[PDB]
């Protein structure tokens, strides 16, 4: 996350880190057993921390739990990244309490303008690479399809919308792929892509998870 | 470029 704060340890409470022997992706929990994530982040051998702040010391509000099942969708894209949206089982339930928690679907869609949190363990710098220890956030409003459109012509899907700046300096950056957007108390968005990092007039683009409420309780209750 | 922000990014 560039341009943004320090969260606060235990804050962004449905916020997981995926671990492969190193953070590579964010998600975000939904209910005890099941998290989201993005399609581009699948990869075998997932771990999932929750609890996490410092993801580089052990505090104390970790649960370390193995994937059991990583789903991307059936229509994920690699080239346009449509469809950009993985669920990825636990293979035991996590304890959930105020420091784990899941975060609620969305009912509807969310409008422009609407403010939203994004949060993620990566980079901090616009120009080259830092790596935080604990979790960043950024406050960022979901921009006007049109504006989206205009920064990114011909490559945003009815399953994409764009969150954030388009001044520069604000945005969500390497390692913070499959992460919340959260509106309103509800999941709306996964950090998808963008042009570079909180570039000028090139903002964030993510997976418009409204789009797929039915299919995630499908998905769930299938499997 | 266009590009995910996972590590390592995939970038088009
Ligand atoms: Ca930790």
């Amino acid at each position: 996350i560039v341009g943004g704060y320090t969260c606060g340890a235990n804050t962004v409470p449905y916020q997981v880190s995926l671990n492969s022997g190193y953070h590579f992706c964010g998600g975000s929990l939904i209910n005890s057993q099941w998290v989201v994530s993005a399609a581009h982040c699948y990869k075998s051998g997932i771990q999932v921390r929750l609890g996490e702040d410092n993801i580089n010391v052990v505090e104390g509000n970790e649960q370390f739990i193995s994937a059991s099942k990583s789903i991307v969708h059936p229509s994920y894209n690699s080239n346009t990244l449509n469809n950009d949206i993985m669920l990825i089982k636990l293979k035991s339930a996590a304890s959930l309490n105020s420091r784990v928690a899941s975060i609620s679907l969305p009912t509807s869609c969310a409008s422009a303008g609407t403010q939203c949190l994004i949060s993620g363990w990566g980079n901090t710098k616009s120009s080259g690479t830092s790596y935080p220890d604990v979790l960043k956030c950024l406050k960022a409003p979901i921009l006007s399809d049109s504006s989206c459109k205009s920064a990114y012509p011909g490559q945003i899907t009815s399953n994409m919308f764009c969150a954030g700046y388009l001044e520069g300096g604000k945005d969500s950056c390497q390692g913070d792929s499959g992460g919340p957007v959260v509106c309103s108390g509800k999941l709306q968005g996964i950090v998808s892509w963008g042009s570079g990092c909180a570039q000028k007039n090139k903002p964030g683009v993510y997976t418009k998870v409204c789009n797929y409420v039915s299919w995630i309780k499908q998905t769930i209750a299938s499997n | 470029g266009r590009c995910t922000g996972s590590i390592p990014p995939i970038c088009f």
